[PDB]
């Protein structure tokens, strides 16, 4: 309950 | 020049904080999730498809005098937790708590996905990881922080997020009220485009600090702190009724339990979490087990120091040449 995380590149 | 904004968390659980950010001319003042583990600023437009926004605040850049489309630039982005957005591009004027960039890309959100259409509190992110993530293509945007670089007092924003209550980022300036202590400056790597550090160690309560590597990210846009499974082991080991639980994805305690608190090393400095701060929450309203907020990054890659562990210190983000990675007691 809602963790967040914040970029996939490759 | 310098500036100073409240961030707020969104919620009784600190999933994530907020802070205000004013684009445009006049101003409309959007609340922005600030990303030190992304280097976009998009947020909600009146370009993005209706049936995707659910109460958030839009930005109208036609309703802007100062705001010029960056004409070919379009953007496309994925987040670690699956969400996603893309859209086009133009550059205003964005101010953060009276620190004022003008030429700034604003990314504006043609669609968004159904994490963010669900999420009332979040009109978009303000990214201040190191420009080489910029999604902005042919070329790449900086982000609000190197747009400012030239104009701050000193290269440095400093995070500073409340338990449970407000905290403040501050741009250009560090607080000397607002710590304890002194800071202790750490490495930064630069090559995977992060605000990526190593750190010394760590111990578990009142036991022994045990000297190991653990490279890692601070992340303000990631909610929990994600460590190597076998460090995650030996903190649930000593919380009685704490175990793995397949069904919720993580550690789950009795949330009766007074949990010990965790320290980790900044090279001979020492930050420690709270137990309480590790508590996230309930996993259900009224429910008698709650979620933990140490976890294990084996399925993600890479370690993230998300705002459990940063909320516990004053963070000084040094953008220099050379940049470091600051951290106080509070």
């Amino acid at each position: 309950p809602h963790p967040f995380h914040x970029v996939i590149h490759k | 020049s310098t500036g100073s904004a409240t961030t707020t968390p969104i919620d009784s659980l600190d999933d994530a904080y907020i802070t205000p950010v004013q684009i445009g001319t006049p101003a409309q003042t959007l609340n922005l999730d600030f990303d030190t583990g992304s280097s976009d600023l998009w947020v909600f437009s009146s370009e993005t498809t209706a049936s995707e926004v659910d109460g958030q605040t839009i930005y109208t850049p036609s309703k802007s005098t100062t705001a010029k489309l960056l004409s070919g630039a379009t953007w496309s982005i994925s987040y670690g937790d699956g969400s996603s957005s893309s859209g086009d591009v133009y550059t205003d004027t964005v101010s953060v708590g009276g620190l004022t960039v003008t030429g700034q890309a604003v990314e504006s959100a043609k669609k968004v996905s159904s994490s963010f259409t669900e999420d009332s509190t979040i009109d978009g992110l303000l990214g201040l990881a190191f420009s080489t993530l910029n999604t902005v293509s042919p070329t790449q945007q900086k982000t609000f922080f190197d747009n400012a670089k030239a104009s701050l007092d000193s290269p440095v924003f400093t995070a500073d997020l409340g338990y449970h209550a407000p905290g403040t980022y501050n741009f250009g300036f560090i607080d000397t009220t607002a710590y304890t202590g002194s800071i202790t400056y750490t490495a930064v790597s630069t090559k995977q485009g992060f605000w990526e550090w190593t750190s010394t160690g760590y111990a578990v309560g009142s036991g022994t600090f045990k000297s190991t590597s653990i490279d890692g990210i601070a992340d303000t846009g990631t909610t929990l702190l994600y460590l190597p499974a076998t460090v995650v082991s030996a903190y649930w080991a000593q919380v009685s009724g704490a175990k793995s639980s397949s069904s919720v994805g993580g550690y789950v305690f009795p949330c009766s339990a007074t949990l010990p608190s965790f320290t980790f090393g900044v090279g001979s400095a020492r930050i420690v979490i709270p137990g309480d701060y590790i508590d996230f929450g309930p996993i259900s309203t009224g429910s008698s087990s709650c979620f933990g907020g140490i976890q294990s990054s084996a399925g993600i890659g890479i370690n993230i120091f998300g705002d459990v562990a940063l909320k516990a210190a004053f963070v000084v983000f040094n953008g220099a040449t050379t940049p470091t990675l600051g951290f106080a007691s509070k």
